[PDB]
């Protein structure tokens, strides 16, 4: 932390934050019931 | 057709790979008696390390946490590292390259390594949306590029 | 020519996905004993589509072919499709949008899909190197190169 | 016919690798009109070849079709091949080795490969149930032997 | 003598179509609705 | 200390999945400069907890520690947890099935989850050879003293 | 009745030649083999 | 009241006598990028 860091200048600044659109589109269930009720 | 292009960023990839992979499911049997609607949070951390002259490894740690409060659905994390050679320029010019373009190269690989871990925990697969970091830099400045020839004659 | 960079035009990615995947390793059991020099021929097919009004899909068939002299190792052909809502584009603006920009959105995803299948066939990882579709299209369209690098810090 | 060898069967794993992949989404953007639980269809096919003396190559194909109404959801097929050094095997012991034991080794890899390609077509998670190919094939032959005395030493 | 014998007999003679079973199924309720439209 | 009885045997798999995963490449671009034939180590661990009535979970952790040259190559660890419907087996019969058959089911899926991680880290995918757990446990069952009860039943 | 769109009239053709940036083959040496370890 | 005595609790300590089937046998080659000088 001074002025110029050659061959770099991002990430170590504070990490660029990412925001979601909506978690609604994922994880409405895949495992209902005992999942697999019978195994041959 | 007569113009000397010189020191314009000379970018080339050496090797892309997963430096680290991880998955957790502490409430894995418990998820049966859980409501399937988590507050999924993206938690990313980004590092860089010089391996050689103009050679910088960009690390893109992505963590997908799914929890409907304290009630955790699943946890997944990948540290997608890529050996990138960015030569000629530095500072704000290279900040556009490493801070925008390099994550976009690691992002598809990070994504599939996350999705695979979610699917291994037999949970509904999560495909991460196209997040263009470079678009923000494109509105600002330093978007100016066009390949040519580097020197390396100034220590 | 007539690049016409006005605050017109609109872009919004709705969804990215493989519409077709093909991986053939014809003499896979016979290739892993052979001389370690395949000729990796790359192919790219350009195709756009109308899904709705102002909704244009773009598909890139990235075909990777490797043969060790006479005997083929593998064939990674991935039609990476992508739904893109575009409007306000005509002439060379749509010619560059489809001929450079929006195919390069899908290029890292086609790269990843290929790389994964290559590594699933237990073959050396293939990282498709950055081809800047913008630059090579510029070399034709309006020519793009030139920098004022001459002076050095003298005392 | 019941060739009573001194060595009651032999099994050695040499290699596991994806030989072939296919994933087609012919109505990929238009299948959105047919949205929910698709009619999923399994079909396993048996392919083999002898590479060398006591060196064989068993390919287990897992084909998955999905469709709603009269139109497709997604199409998938994997061929997880595997080289195995097997000898001494005869009749029931042969059929049970390469027709139950060896497919069940290749199956997890073929399973995750389908799971990957479905995620590339950006559809929800597809985890196929564990079918005990070993016991299922014992039931095909009513009942048979799966127990013996070891005889292994440098020769 | 046309009387030949490939060692590979007891295997590749006919395919084995597995009867699809899955009480929980694949699809539930995750699709284009909170999709990639909200990216300002 | 003995017990001989048999309730109506039941054994059905409800679910197979990864509860925890970790691939660690600590010296990732450091080792790649001299990354040759790995010397591998295999550690095994387990975990257990009854989930419900006649429902018991067996977790089987396979750990793969590679070291080549003077340092670590890569690290791999997968806790393959499986939900089983276990009933009717008891005494030394249950002890055998628990130590041998139940983790033998989990082992193909544990193996695969490791194999895919290693290939993503651009290391040679590791195909765990199928080893008989029964034989290893025979000794352990003849080396215990502390059964659930003492009630000498006999024919 | 067919809506001929004057917007789409390009990109059905290879716009510019793409060079291959991976010469000397994707190996630079040997790999693994069709043999894991052993069983005796 | 005492039931489920052998039901889930045989081995817990871990580390089986798996000394491998081949302690050193996986791959061997010569790592380097395929030329990869410049993208222009």
């Amino acid at each position: 932390a001074n002025q110029q860091k050659p061959l770099l200048g991002l990430f170590a600044d504070g990490n660029m934050p990412v925001r979601w659109l909506g978690p609604k589109a994922t994880y409405h269930g895949n495992i209902d019931k005992p999942a697999v009720t019978c195994t041959p | 057709m007569s113009e000397q292009n010189n020191t314009e960023m000379t970018f080339q990839i050496q090797r892309i790979y997963t430096k680290d992979i991880s998955f957790e499911a502490p409430n894995a049997p418990h998820v049966f008696q859980k409501d399937w609607q988590p507050e999924v949070k993206l938690d990313l951390d980004t590092a860089s390390s010089q391996l050689a002259d103009d050679v910088y490894e960009v690390v893109l740690r992505v963590t997908v946490t799914a929890s409907l409060g304290e009630e955790t659905a699943f946890l997944c994390e990948v540290q997608q590292g890529g050996i990138f050679s960015i030569a000629g320029i530095e500072g704000t010019q290279m900040a556009h390259c490493l801070g925008a373009y390099c994550p976009n190269i690691l992002f598809p690989y990070a994504r599939e390594c996350i999705t695979s871990m979610v699917s291994r925990g037999t949970f509904p697969q999560l495909n991460l949306a196209p997040v263009n970091f470079d678009a923000l830099f494109m509105n600002y400045l330093q978007q100016q590029a066009g390949e040519g020839t580097e020197e390396h004659q100034d220590a």
